[PDB]
C-alpha cells in the first residue's frame, strides 16, 4: 500500500505587532527518528511585502508556496503591477488550498 | 438572376423559406390519399401511383401503415423519407406506452413528429422531409381524430381531408357531399366516390387501392383496426360502381 | 443545367432532389441484369463483359450470397457493390442473427440494406451509391421473394424485372412470357432467352453469371447430425450447368 | 449584395438576414396585448378563411407557460411551437432550483435569450416569431406585459401589437390608451382590446380570441358568446356617436 | 484555369498545380547543398546579409535532429522549422521504443509520409520547402533531399534553391573526377567552394557561409557544426580558388 | 424510519405521515409535512434517506406539472405511479441511488375511483387497498386486515386509521410526534387538521 | 460550373471525373510494367530510368516487399505509392495478428480496393493517383496476381501490364498465350521465366536493356525477393544468344 | 479584367510561389506607429512613439513585459500582440518553474515563429497583423530580435518598424560602431535610441505624453519608463 | 468591392473591413455621453422611442456592472446584453477570488478579451462566435489606484481612456463640442448640465426627461441612475441659462 504522505516535523510561529509582523520557524528537517538537514528554511518572502510558510509535509509545503508565488507574479501581469493586499492574498490562498479539497495539501500554512 | 432559394438557412427579403416551399411542392406529385371522419369510425383511402405489369402488389404495401395499435397513417411523398419517420414514430409511441403504461394519445404523437419535421427546417446541412401525413386514430381523450401534417412541420385536424395529387378536385367534391355525422359505410362509399372522379386510368382497378378503417363500440370496449385485403377491395368495389 | 442538381440537400423548384437522379444514371448505364420469381423458386442473373481475355473473370463475383437463403445481383458501379455487399452480410448478423438466434427474412434484409443506402443520401459530404441491386431469397413465413434497391434508398418487390442498358426491352420481353406457375426450370429458361437479346458479345459459360434460390442442399453444409439444420437454398450455377441449358432452346 | 448571411455586416452596419426574419412576423395574424391596473388582456384573430376541418382542438394562439403566465405570438406557426415548449420547461426548472416560480421578465428574458441564440453561429436560422408575454410575478399585483422579436431583444409595453396590419391597430391604441390612467376594469380593458381588433377582424366575433389574466395564478380564456356580447355593445355606440 | 486553386484537385491530366506552385516558391529561396563524403556527409547553406545590423554567427539555418542527423532546407523558413520539429518527435518516440537511434532511411519516409499528407486535404497548404538531410547510422552514411510533393530519394550530393544548377554541374563533376567517395576533410573545403560559385545570383548582396558536417571519424558518429579554424580554412580554401 | 400510512375507501384515499424530523440525538422539528401534491387529484407521501427524500419528491412533482400544462390534460394516478416506478427503477442502477419509499393516492376522475399505489426505492410497485412503508406495517397490517371493508366511508376510514396510530404509539420505541392526515377525492385534496387539533 | 472539381459530385451521366483524372496521373510515371506467372513462381517487370548522375540508384525502385511472401509494384508517383505501400504493408502485420495466418494476395488487394473506395465515397481525401500490382505465391493458388486502381477496382491477372504502353506489352502477350492455349508460363525455375519477360518485352518496346535499365522481382514458395543489381545482368546474358 | 484569384486565403500559393494574405498582413504593420530597439553589450533598449485619438483620449501603449529579463514593443493590430506577448509570458513561466532557468531570447524567437507559423498553413483563419522587437538579457548578455507575421524572426543590433520607420533604421545603420560600444552606461544608450527615433517624426515631436522607453541588462531587470519620468530625454 | 466579405480577410492595404462595418453599426445607436470630473463621472443618453406606449425603463441604455462601475452602450442591443452579462460575472468572480474591487481598466480589459473571440475555421485553439459584436461601451467607474476613469470599448478589441467621449448617431457633432468644453476643473453639477446640453443640441426632439436618461458614479455612493424628477429639473435649470447668455 503506497502512502503519499509524510511528516517532516518543524514548527513555525507568527505574531502581529502594532505596526509590524513577524513569522519565525526552526530550520531542522526530519524523518522518523533521523535528521535530514540542520538548516532548511521554511519561511519565505513572496513579494509585495508578504511572508509565508507552509509547515507539515515538506513537499506539499514547497508546492503551495511555489504555486502561490507564481500566482503573485500573474496578479501583477493582469492588473498593472498592482500591489497584492495581504487580505486579497489570503482569500486567494483559500482557493489554492480548497482547490485540492479531495486530495488535500497535508500542511498548516501561515502568511 | 440571383435567388434566395439556395437553402433552408435563408430568408428571402420577404421572409419566405423557398427550400421549404419547394418540398411542399413535392407532394403534388404523389398518389392521392384520403381520410374521412365518421360518427363511429375513420376511413383511410389511397391510390397507388407507381405501376407496371410485373409489379408484386398483393403482399407488400406502400401507402398505409400502422404506427400504434390504435393509430394509422397515410403517406404521400418521398418513399425513403417516409420510412425514417414512420419508424421513429413507432419507437416514440412505445416509450410512452413503456413509461406511462398507457397508450399514447394521437395529438401527442402527431405533434412529436411535426416537431421533428420542424427541426429539419431550421438547421444547416439538413434537408426537410418530403412527406405529408394523414393520421387517423382514437384515444380516450378525444375519441376519434383525423390529423394532417406537411413538410413545413405544421399539423392540423380535419373532418375529412385529402392530400396528394388533384387535391383541389378531391378536396372540392368532399366539401360538397360530406354529411357531418355520416356513418362509416358511407365514408368508404365517399372514399371511392371521390378517388374515382379524380383519377386518370381508363378504369379504377382494385389492385390500385389501399383502404383501412378504425371502428369501436360497446361490444369490444376497445378499438378494432382493419387494413383491407386485395380481396375485400375487389369485392366492395363491385358492390358500388365497377363491373 | 440546373443550379439545383449539385447538392443532396437541395430541392428543385418542383421537388426533385438532384444528385440522386444522376447517380441513378450511372445505374441505367451498367450492364443488363434480371430476376424472375417462380412458384417453387426465384432466379437472378446478370451478364459479364471482359476488359480483355488476359484477365481472369473467375475471381470477381457478380451474384452474391448474403445469407444461405438470400443472394443478390446488380447493375451500375462495380466497386460500390463489392463493399455494399460486405456491409450487408454484417448488418445481417449484428442486426438480427445476433439478437434472434436465426438469419433474417427477405423483406427485412432488403430494408436493412436500403437503410445503409439511405445514409449515402441524407448528408452532404458524401455521394450515394451508383448501384441498384436485385435481391432474391426465401424465408419460412413469406415464401419466395424478389426486390429492387436504388440509390434513392427506396425498394420494391417484383415478380420479374430487369435493370441496365438493355432493360427497356428485356423488361418488355419478360412482361410477355410470365405467369403464376412457371416452375424454376422454366424461369431459368425464360431468363437465358432474355439475357440473350441483351448482349453483343457471346453466350458461353463464363460470360454468363446466374444463380438461383430453390430447394435445400443437404450436401452443402459440411456437417450432419442436427435434424433442423437442413441446408442452403441459394445456388450459384457453375459454368457447366449453364451452356447445357443453352443447347436446348 | 450583403443580405446573404447572418454573419456578415453590410457597409452601413446592418444584418439583413435577421431583418428579413421580421418581415415574416408581419405575414402572420395579428396579436394585441393590453394591460390595465389589476389585469392584462391578450387578443388575437382566427385565420377563419378555409374551414371544413375539425374544431375541438383548434389552437387559441394563446398558451400558458406557468400557472401565472401566458404567451401569444405571430409568425411562423411551427417555429413558434418550440419556443413555447422550451419556455415551459424552463419555467418548471426555475421552481426546481429556486423554489420560487418565475417572474414575467425572467421568462421573457429566457425566451429572447433563445431567439438570439439562433442568430449567433451560421448553419442556423432565426425563429420567424415575435411574441407577447403577459402575467403577474409571484405574490405581486403589478400587471406586466413584454414583447420579443426574432432578433433577440425584448421590451415592456403599456399596450402593444404585432403581426399584419399592426400599424393600424397601433395607431388606434395610441390615441385611445391613456398612459396616465389605464383601463381600471377587466370589462373595459377587454372592451378596449376588442374594439381595436375590430378594425382588422373583417366583421364577426368568430375571428377573435380573448384571454384574461389576473393576479394569483388566476387565468381564464373567453367564450364565443361573451366575446360577441362586446361586439354587440360596441356596434351600438358605433353608429350612436 | 480553375485547377490551380484547390490543393486536392486533379487537373484533367492528373496534375496538381498547387503543389507545383509550391516548388516555384522553393526554387527562389536561398541555396542549400548536400555533400556525401566516404563516411558521413557535409551540409552547407547560403545565409543572406541584408543589412550591417545583423549580429554574425547568429541566426542559424542548420538544425540537428536527435544527435546524428544533419538537416538543411530552402524556401519558406517557418515551414522549414516546422517540418523539422515533427521530425524531432518522430525521431524521439522511435528511439524511446527501439533503443537504437533512428535509421536515416527510415527517418526520410516519416518526413515524406508527413509532407505526403499535405497534398491530400484541400484545407491545408503544401510544404513550401525542399529539404536536404542525412547522417551516419549502422549502414554508414546516407544523404536524401525531400521535396514539396513529398517525393524524395538518395543522392551522392545535391542542392536546391535559386542557384542550384551551377551547384549541380559543379557537383556532378566532383563525382566524375573522384568515382570512389570524396574526402572527410576535403568535402568541407570543396563545400564552401560550391556555395560561392553559386552565390553569383545574389552578387550585390554580401553574404555569410554556414557549414556543418557529420562523420564517423571527424565528428565520431555525431553531427557537429563547422565553427572555428577549420571553418576559416575552408572559406579561404575557396576564396583562393574563386579567383 | 418515518411513518407512512395510506388507505383507500369508498371514494377517496387517506394518507398518514408522522410529523417529526430527527438529526441524531435531537429532534429539529415536530411539524414536518412529508406530503407533496403532484396535481389537483394526485398526492404523494414519502420517507427515506435524509437528503434523497425531498429532492426526489420535488423532481417528480416538476415533471408531472410540466406535462400537465403542456397537454392541458391531467395525467392519471395509474400513469403517474408508472412514471415514478420508472425513475426509481433507473435510479437503483446508477452511480448513487435515491433511497426513497413512496405512496401515491389519487382520484381517477375518468373511472370515478380512488386508487392507491405503494412503491419502494427498488422500483417495486403494487396497487393496494391500504399500505405502509418500513416498520410501519408490522404494527398495523393486522388491525386493518381485521376491520377494513371496501364499502367504508371516508368518515369510517379515519376512525380506523386512528386505531392504527394509537397502536403505533403504544408499542413503537420511537416517538414520531403524531401524524398529519390528508384526503384525496372528486373535489381534490384537503387536510384533516382535526386529527392534530384533537 | 465545377463538376470535376469535387470528388463527390455526379455529372449528369454519373461520371465523377475527379476519379477519372486520377488515372492520367498514373501515367506521367513513364515506366512500363508487366507481370507473368510461372508454375511455382511469379515475376513482374518494370524499367528503371534514372535521369541524373546524382541520384544513387539503390534508392530508386517501384517495387516493395509488403510481407515475407507478397511483393508489390506501382504505376505512379513515388510519394503516393509510398503511402499505399505503407498502409497495405501494415494491413498485413495486423491481419496476421488478428487471424493466426499470413494474408493472401487476393485479399490484401480487396482491402485496398475497398480502402480506396471508402477513401473515395465519404470524401475524406483525394484518391491516390496510382495503380497497384500485387504478386505472390499463395498456398491455395500459388501463381497469383491481382491489380487495384484509383477507382477502387481489382481483379485477377494471368499476367498483366501497366504503363504508357498498355496494349503493346499486352497484345504481344495475347498472341503468345493465344498459342500455348494455357493460362500460364511453363518452366521449372524462376530464372528461366524472368528471361521470358525481358525477352517478351524488348519485343514490344523495341529496345535493349542493361544491368540498370530494368528492375525485376519474383515470388517463390513463400519467400519474395528483389532481383539484384548485378544479378539482373545474368539472365540478360544467358538470353542474349538462345534467340 | 485584371483580378488576382490567389489572394483570398492564406492557404493558396500564387503561380510564382507567394502567400499574398501574409503579404497584406505586413502592410498593416507599416500602417502602425514607429518603434525602435538597439542594444550594446550590457543593455537593450526599446523606444516607442505612442499614438492617440482625440486631445481627450489616451495614448495607446506598445511596450510589454514578459519576465524580469524580457520584453517587446509592437506595431500594428494591438489585440494580436496581446495574444502573442501572452503566449510568450507563458513559455517563460514554464521554463522557470519546471527547470528553474530563465528562458533564453533566441528560444523566444523560435517559439514566436512556430506559433505564427500555424496561421499560414491552414484554412479558415488569418495571419497575425503585428511586428515585434524583442529584447532581453540571458547568459549571452544583451539580445535584440525582430519578428514579422510570416514567422520570420531575425536577430539584429538595432532596428525600427512602423510608418516612416525607414529614416530611423538608416540612422542606426551609421551610428552603429558608436553605440554597439556604449557599455556600462544606460543613460547614453537611450539618448541614442531617442535620437534615432526622431529621424522618423513628421507631424509633431516627442512630448512627455507620447514617449515610452524600456531597458534591460546586466544589472537592470526589464523596467518601463513612462511619461513624466522620460522627461530627461525629451 | 471584393475584400469586405470575410472577417478573416486582409484587403490589399492590410485592412479588415468587416470589422470596420461593425463599428458603422454603432453610429445607428442613439447618442451616449460620458464626462469625467475630479468629483465623479457622468453618463447620459438619448432614449429615442418609436411610440408613446413603450415603457422607457424598458430601454436599458445605462446599466450597473457593480457598485463601483456602471456603463452606457450604443449599437446592437442583443449584442450588448451579452457583454453586460460577461462584464458583471467578471467583476463578481474577481471579487470572490480576491476580496476586493476589480480595477476599472482590468474590467474593461476582460470585456475586450471577449470581443476578441470572433472567427470561424479552425487553425488551432477555438473561439465559437462568427462575427464582431456590433456595439461600443462607455464604462464609468472608480478605484483606489487611478480614481475616476472613463473608457471606450470597441468591437475591434482595443480601447482608450477618455476625459469625455460620445458614441452613437451624433458622436460626430457631440465629440466636436466636447472637445471645446471639457476642462479638468469641472464640478459634477457642471458636467451634468454639459452632457445634458450637448444632447439637446445634436439630439433632435424636444429634450424631455423621457427621451433623455442621465446617471453618475461616485466614491461615496457608487453607481446611481438619476430618477425622472431630478433630471427633469436639471433640464429646466439648464434651458434657463440659455436666455441671458
Amino acid at each position: 500500500q503506497f502512502n503519499p504522505y509524510g511528516d517532516n516535523g518543524g514548527t513555525i510561529l507568527g505574531i502581529a505587532g502594532e505596526d509590524f509582523a513577524v513569522l519565525a520557524g526552526d530550520t531542522r528537517n526530519i524523518t522518523d527518528y533521523s535528521i535530514n538537514s540542520r538548516y532548511e528554511p521554511k519561511v519565505f518572502d513572496c513579494g509585495d511585502n508578504i511572508v509565508m510558510s507552509a509547515n507539515g509535509f515538506a513537499a506539499d509545503g514547497d508546492a503551495l508556496v511555489k504555486r502561490f508565488k507564481n500566482s503573485v507574479k500573474w496578479y501583477h501581469f493582469d492588473h498593472n503591477d498592482k500591489k497584492l493586499s495581504i487580505n486579497s492574498a489570503a482569500r486567494n490562498i483559500q482557493h489554492l488550498l480548497y482547490g485540492k479539497r479531495f486530495f488535500p495539501y497535508y500542511v498548516h500554512t501561515i502568511i | 438572376s440571383r435567388r434566395y432559394d439556395s437553402r433552408t438557412t435563408i430568408f428571402s427579403p420577404e421572409g419566405r423559406l423557398y427550400q421549404v416551399e419547394y418540398a411542399l411542392e413535392s407532394i403534388s406529385h404523389a398518389g392521392t390519399a384520403i381520410g374521412i371522419m365518421a360518427s363511429d369510425g375513420i376511413v383511410l383511402a389511397a391510390e397507388r401511383k407507381v405501376t407496371s405489369t410485373l409489379l408484386e402488389q398483393d403482399t407488400s404495401t406502400e401507402k398505409l401503415y400502422k404506427l400504434n395499435d390504435k393509430i394509422a397513417v397515410a403517406v404521400a411523398g418521398l418513399t425513403a423519407d417516409a420510412e425514417i419517420l414512420i419508424n421513429t414514430a413507432r419507437i416514440h409511441a412505445q416509450n410512452y406506452l413503456k413509461t406511462y403504461n398507457e397508450d399514447i394519445p394521437v395529438e401527442i404523437l402527431v405533434r412529436r413528429l411535426s416537431d421533428i419535421k420542424q427541426g429539419y427546417t431550421q438547421h444547416g446541412g439538413l434537408r426537410p422531409f418530403g412527406v405529408s401525413f394523414i393520421y387517423a386514430g382514437y384515444d380516450d381523450r378525444y375519441g376519434y381524430q383525423l390529423y394532417t401534417s406537411n413538410p413545413s412541420g405544421n399539423y392540423t385536424g380535419w373532418k375529412a381531408i385529402s392530400v396528394g395529387a388533384n387535391t383541389s378536385a378531391a378536396q372540392t367534391l368532399l366539401q360538397m357531399d360530406y354529411k357531418d355525422d355520416m356513418k362509416v359505410d358511407d365514408a368508404i362509399e365517399l372514399a371511392l366516390k371521390t378517388l374515382s372522379k379524380t383519377t386518370d386510368s381508363s378504369a379504377l382497378t382494385y389492385d390500385r387501392l389501399e383502404f383501412a378503417t378504425i371502428r369501436k363500440g360497446a361490444n369490444d370496449g376497445e378499438v378494432y383496426q382493419k387494413i383491407f385485403k386485395p380481396q375485400e377491395i375487389k369485392d366492395i368495389l363491385v358492390k358500388t360502381g365497377i363491373t | 443545367t440546373d443550379r439545383y442538381s449539385f447538392s443532396l440537400t437541395t430541392f428543385s423548384p418542383s421537388g426533385k432532389l438532384g444528385q440522386i437522379d444522376y447517380a441513378l444514371t450511372a445505374v441505367k448505364q451498367g450492364v443488363t441484369s434480371l430476376g424472375i420469381k417462380a412458384t417453387n423458386g426465384v432466379v437472378i442473373a446478370t451478364e459479364k463483359k471482359s476488359s480483355s481475355p488476359l484477365a481472369m473473370s473467375e475471381t470477381l463475383s457478380k451474384v452474391s450470397l448474403l445469407t444461405p437463403d438470400i443472394g443478390a445481383v446488380y447493375s451500375g458501379m462495380g466497386p460500390d457493390y463489392r463493399v455494399l455487399v460486405d456491409k450487408s452480410r454484417k448488418v445481417a448478423h449484428t442486426s438480427y442473427k445476433r439478437i434472434y438466434g436465426e438469419y433474417p427474412p427477405t423483406k427485412l434484409l432488403v430494408s436493412e440494406v436500403a437503410k445503409i443506402m439511405q445514409e449515402a443520401t441524407q448528408s452532404g459530404g458524401v455521394r450515394p451509391f451508383g448501384v441498384s441491386l436485385l435481391i432474391a431469397g426465401h424465408d419460412e413465413f413469406n415464401g419466395f421473394s424478389l426486390y429492387q434497391v436504388d440509390p434513392s434508398g427506396s425498394y420494391f418487390p417484383w415478380k420479374a424485372t430487369a435493370i441496365g442498358k438493355g432493360s427497356v426491352a428485356a423488361k418488355t420481353f419478360l412482361e410477355k412470357r410470365w405467369n403464376d406457375e412457371l416452375e424454376l426450370e422454366d424461369a431459368i429458361h425464360i431468363a437465358l432467352l432474355t439475357l440473350k437479346e441483351s448482349v453483343e458479345g457471346e453466350f458461353n459459360g463464363d460470360t454468363i453469371e446466374l444463380a438461383i434460390i430453390g430447394d435445400e442442399n443437404p450436401d452443402l453444409l459440411g456437417y450432419t447430425g442436427i435434424p433442423t439444420d437442413k441446408g442452403p437454398r441459394f445456388r450459384k450455377l457453375t459454368s457447366q450447368e449453364i451452356n447445357d441449358r443453352l443447347e436446348a432452346l | 449584395g450583403y443580405d446573404r448571411a447572418l454573419s456578415i455586416f453590410s457597409p452601413d452596419g446592418h444584418i439583413f438576414q435577421v431583418e428579413y426574419a421580421l418581415e415574416a412576423v408581419k405575414r402572420g395574424t395579428c396579436a394585441v396585448g393590453v394591460k390595465g391596473k389589476n389585469c392584462v388582456v391578450l387578443g388575437c384573430e382566427r385565420r377563419s378563411t378555409l374551414k371544413l376541418q375539425d374544431t375541438r382542438i383548434t389552437p387559441s394562439k394563446v398558451s400558458k407557460i406557468d400557472s401565472h403566465v401566458v404567451l401569444s405570438f405571430s409568425g411562423l406557426n411551427a417555429d413558434s411551437r418550440i419556443l413555447i415548449e422550451k419556455a415551459r420547461v424552463e419555467a418548471q426548472s426555475h421552481r426546481l432550483t429556486l423554489e420560487d416560480p418565475v417572474t414575467v421578465e425572467y421568462l421573457t428574458r429566457y425566451v429572447a435569450g433563445v431567439q438570439q441564440r439562433y442568430t449567433q453561429s451560421g448553419g442556423v436560422r432565426p425563429f420567424g416569431v415575435s411574441t407577447l408575454i403577459a402575467g403577474f410575478d409571484p405574490r405581486d399585483d403589478e400587471p406586466k406585459l413584454y414583447q420579443t422579436e426574432p432578433s433577440g431583444i425584448y421590451s415592456s409595453w403599456s399596450a402593444q401589437t404585432i403581426g399584419r396590419n399592426s400599424k393600424t391597430v397601433r395607431e388606434f391604441l395610441e390615441k385611445n390608451y391613456d398612459r396616465k390612467e389605464p383601463p381600471a376594469t377587466v370589462e373595459e380593458c377587454v372592451k378596449l382590446t376588442v374594439r381595436s381588433l375590430l378594425e382588422v377582424v373583417q366583421t364577426g366575433a368568430k375571428n377573435i380570441e380573448i384571454t384574461v389574466v389576473k393576479p394569483d395564478s388566476d387565468i381564464v380564456a373567453l367564450s364565443s358568446e361573451e366575446i360577441n356580447q362586446y361586439v354587440t355593445q360596441i356596434e351600438q355606440e358605433k353608429q350612436e356617436q | 484555369t480553375g485547377y490551380d486553386l484547390s490543393n486536392s484537385v486533379f487537373s484533367p491530366d492528373g496534375r496538381n498545380f498547387q503543389v507545383e506552385y509550391a516548388v516555384k516558391a522553393v526554387e527562389n529561396g536561398t541555396t542549400s547543398i548536400g555533400i556525401k563524403c566516404n563516411d558521413g556527409v557535409v551540409f552547407a547553406v547560403e545565409k543572406l546579409i541584408t543589412s550591417k545590423l545583423l549580429v554574425p554567427q547568429k541566426n542559424v539555418k542548420i538544425q540537428v535532429v536527435d544527435r546524428h542527423i544533419g538537416c538543411v532546407y530552402s524556401g519558406l523558413i517557418p515551414d522549414g522549422r516546422h517540418l523539422v520539429n515533427r521530425g524531432r518527435e518522430e525521431a524521439a518516440s522511435f528511439k524511446k521504443l527501439y533503443k537504437t537511434p533512428i535509421p536515416i532511411p527510415a527517418f526520410a519516409d516519416r518526413l515524406g509520409q508527413y509532407v505526403q499528407a499535405h497534398t491530400l486535404y484541400n484545407s491545408v497548404r503544401p510544404f513550401g520547402v525542399s529539404t536536404i538531410f542525412g547522417g551516419v547510422d549502422k549502414n554508414g552514411a546516407h544523404l536524401y533531399m525531400l521535396e514539396p510533393s513529398g517525393s524524395y530519394w538518395g543522392y551522392k550530393g545535391a542542392a536546391t534553391g535559386k542557384g542550384r544548377q551551377s551547384a549541380k554541374a559543379e557537383l556532378e563533376k566532383l563525382v566524375d573526377h573522384h568515382p570512389e567517395g570524396l574526402s572527410a576533410r576535403e568535402a568541407v573545403k570543396q563545400a564552401a567552394k560550391i556555395i560561392y560559385l553559386a552565390h553569383e545570383d545574389n552578387k550585390e548582396k554580401d553574404f555569410e557561409l554556414e557549414i556543418s558536417w557529420c562523420s564517423l571519424s571527424e565528428t565520431n558518429g555525431l553531427h557537429k557544426f563547422v565553427k572555428g579554424d577549420l571553418l576559416q580554412e575552408a572559406i579561404d580554401f575557396a576564396q583562393k580558388e574563386i579567383n | 424510519m418515518d411513518i407512512i400510512l395510506g388507505i383507500r375507501v369508498q371514494d377517496s384515499v387517506i394518507l398518514a405521515s408522522s410529523k417529526a424530523v430527527t438529526r441524531g440525538i435531537s429532534v429539529l422539528k415536530d411539524s414536518d409535512d412529508k406530503t407533496r401534491q403532484l396535481s389537483p387529484h394526485t398526492l404523494m407521501s414519502f420517507a427515506g434517506e435524509a437528503g434523497d427524500t425531498v429532492q426526489f419528491a420535488e423532481y417528480i412533482q416538476a415533471n408531472i406539472q410540466l406535462y400537465s400544462i403542456r397537454e392541458d390534460y391531467e395525467l392519471s394516478p395509474q400513469a403517474v405511479s408508472s412514471f415514478v416506478r420508472q425513475e426509481l427503477a433507473k435510479s437503483i442502477r446508477s452511480r448513487r441511488p435515491y433511497q426513497v419509499n413512496v405512496l401515491i393516492g389519487g382520484y381517477d376522475k375518468k373511472k370515478n375511483k380512488p386508487e392507491l399505489y405503494q412503491i419502494d426505492y427498488l422500483g417495486t410497485k403494487v396497487e393496494l387497498p391500504y399500505g405502509a412503508h418500513g416498520y410501519s406495517g408490522f404494527y398495523t397490517f393486522s388491525l386493518l386486515d381485521h376491520h377494513y371493508r371496501p364499502d367504508m366511508t371516508t368518515e369510517e376510514g379515519l376512525d380506523l386509521l386512528k386505531l392504527c396510530v394509537q397502536e403505533l404509539e403504544k408499542r413503537m420505541p420511537m416517538d414520531f410526534k403524531g401524524v398529519i392526515v390528508k384526503i384525496v377525492d372528486k373535489d381534490g385534496i384537503r387536510q384533516v387538521d382535526d386529527f392534530q387539533a384533537q | 460550373a465545377g463538376y470535376d472539381r469535387h470528388i463527390t459530385i455526379f455529372s449528369p451521366e454519373g461520371r465523377l471525373y475527379q476519379v477519372e483524372y486520377a488515372f492520367k496521373a498514373t501515367n506521367q510515371t513513364n515506366i512500363n510494367s508487366l507481370a507473368v506467372r510461372g508454375k511455382d513462381c511469379t515475376v513482374v517487370i518494370s524499367q528503371k530510368k534514372v535521369p541524373d548522375k546524382l541520384l544513387d540508384p539503390t534508392t530508386v525502385s517501384y517495387i516493395f516487399c509488403i510481407s515475407r511472401t507478397i511483393g508489390m509494384v506501382v504505376n505512379g508517383p513515388i510519394p503516393d505509392a509510398r503511402n499505399a505501400a505503407l498502409r497495405a504493408k501494415a494491413e498485413a502485420a495486423e491481419f496476421r495478428y488478428k487471424y493466426g495466418y499470413d494474408m493472401p494476395c487476393d485479399v490484401l488487394a480487396k482491402r485496398m480496393a475497398n480502402l480506396s473506395q471508402i477513401y473515395t465515397q465519404r470524401a475524406y481525401m483525394r484518391p491516390l493517383g496510382v495503380i497497384l500490382t500485387f504478386v505472390s505465391v499463395d498456398e491455395e493458388l500459388g501463381p497469383s496476381i491481382y491489380k487495384t486502381d484509383p477507382a477502387g477496382y481489382y481483379v485477377g491477372y494471368k499476367a498483366t501490364a501497366t504503363g504508357p504502353k498498355q496494349q503493346e506489352i499486352t497484345t504481344n502477350l495475347e498472341n503468345h498465350f493465344k498459342k500455348s492455349k494455357i493460362d500460364h508460363i511453363n518452366e521449372e525455375s524462376w530464372e528461366k521465366v524472368v528471361e521470358f519477360a525481358i525477352t517478351h518485352m524488348i519485343d514490344a518496346l523495341g529496345t535493349e536493356f542493361s544491368k540498370n535499365d530494368l528492375e525485376v522481382g519474383v515470388a517463390t514458395k513463400d519467400k519474395f525477393f528483389t532481383l539484384s543489381a548485378e544479378n539482373i545482368e545474368e539472365r540478360l546474358v544467358a538470353i542474349a544468344e538462345q534467340d | 479584367m485584371f483580378r488576382n484569384n490567389y489572394d483570398g486565403d492564406t492557404v493558396t500559393f500564387s503561380p510564382t510561389g507567394r502567400l499574398f494574405q501574409v503579404e497584406y498582413a505586413l502592410e498593416a504593420i507599416k500602417q502602425g506607429s514607429v518603434t525602435v530597439g538597439l542594444r550594446s553589450n550590457t543593455h537593450a533598449v526599446l523606444v516607442a512613439l505612442k499614438r492617440n485619438a482625440d486631445e481627450l483620449s489616451s495614448y495607446q501603449k506598445k511596450i510589454i513585459k514578459c519576465d524580469e529579463h524580457m520584453g517587446l514593443s509592437l506595431a500594428g493590430l494591438a489585440p494580436d500582440a496581446r495574444v502573442l506577448s501572452n503566449y510568450l509570458r507563458q513559455q517563460c513561466n514554464y521554463s522557470s518553474l519546471v527547470f528553474n532557468r530563465k528562458l533564453a531570447v533566441e528560444r523566444a524567437g523560435h517559439l514566436l515563429c512556430d506559433k505564427a507559423q500555424k496561421n499560414t498553413q491552414s484554412y479558415g483563419g488569418r495571419p497575425y497583423g503585428v511586428g515585434l522587437l524583442i529584447i532581453g538579457y540571458d547568459k549571452s548578455g544583451a539580445h535584440l530580435l525582430e519578428f514579422q507575421p510570416s514567422g520570420n524572426v531575425t536577430e539584429l543590433y538595432g532596428t525600427a518598424i512602423g510608418a516612416r520607420s525607414q529614416g530611423a533604421k538608416t540612422y542606426l545603420e551609421r551610428t552603429l560602431d558608436t553605440f554597439i560600444k556604449i557599455d556600462g552606461n544606460p543613460d547614453e544608450l537611450i539618448k541614442a535610441g531617442v535620437e534615432a527615433i526622431s529621424q522618423s517624426l513628421r507631424d509633431e515631436s516627442l512630448t512627455v505624453d507620447n514617449l515610452s522607453i524600456a531597458i534591460v541588462g546586466k544589472d537592470t531587470p526589464f523596467t518601463i519608463y513612462d511619461g513624466e519620468a522620460v522627461a530627461k530625454y525629451i | 468591392s471584393e475584400y469586405d466579405r470575410g472577417v478573416s480577410t486582409f484587403s490589399p492595404e492590410g485592412r479588415l473591413f468587416q470589422v470596420e462595418y461593425s463599428l458603422e453599426a454603432i453610429k445607428l445607436g442613439s447618442t451616449a455621453i460620458g464626462i469625467a470630473t475630479k468629483e465623479g463621472v457622468v453618463l447620459g443618453v438619448e432614449k429615442r422611442a418609436t411610440s408613446p406606449l413603450l415603457e422607457s425603463d424598458s430601454i436599458e441604455k445605462i446599466v450597473e456592472i457593480d457598485r463601483h462601475i456602471g456603463c452606457a452602450m450604443s449599437g446592437l442591443t442583443a449584442d450588448a446584453r451579452s457583454m453586460i452579462e460577461h462584464a458583471r460575472t467578471a467583476a463578481v468572480t474577481h471579487n470572490l477570488y480576491y476580496d476586493e474591487d476589480i480595477n476599472v481598466e482590468s474590467l474593461t480589459q476582460s470585456v475586450c478579451d471577449l470581443a476578441l473571440r470572433f472567427g470561424e475555421g479552425a487553425s488551432g485553439e477555438e473561439r465559437l462566435m462568427s462575427r464582431p459584436f456590433g456595439v461600443a461601451l462607455l464604462i464609468a467607474g472608480h478605484d483606489a489606484d487611478d480614481g475616476y476613469q472613463l473608457f471606450h470599448a470597441e468591437p475591434s478589441g482595443t480601447f482608450y481612456r477618455y476625459n469625455a467621449k460620445a458614441i452613437g448617431s451624433g458622436s460626430e457633432g457631440a465629440q466636436a463640442e466636447l472637445l471645446n468644453e471639457w476642462h479638468s476643473s469641472l464640478t459634477l453639477k457642471e458636467a451634468e448640465l454639459l452632457v445634458l446640453k450637448i444632447l439637446k443640441q445634436v439630439m433632435e426632439e424636444k429634450l424631455d426627461e423621457n427621451n433623455a436618461q442621465l446617471s453618475c458614479i461616485t466614491k461615496q455612493d457608487g453607481f446611481k441612475i438619476y430618477d425622472n424628477e431630478k433630471t427633469a429639473e436639471l433640464i429646466k435649470e439648464l434651458k434657463e441659462k440659455e436666455a441671458a447668455e
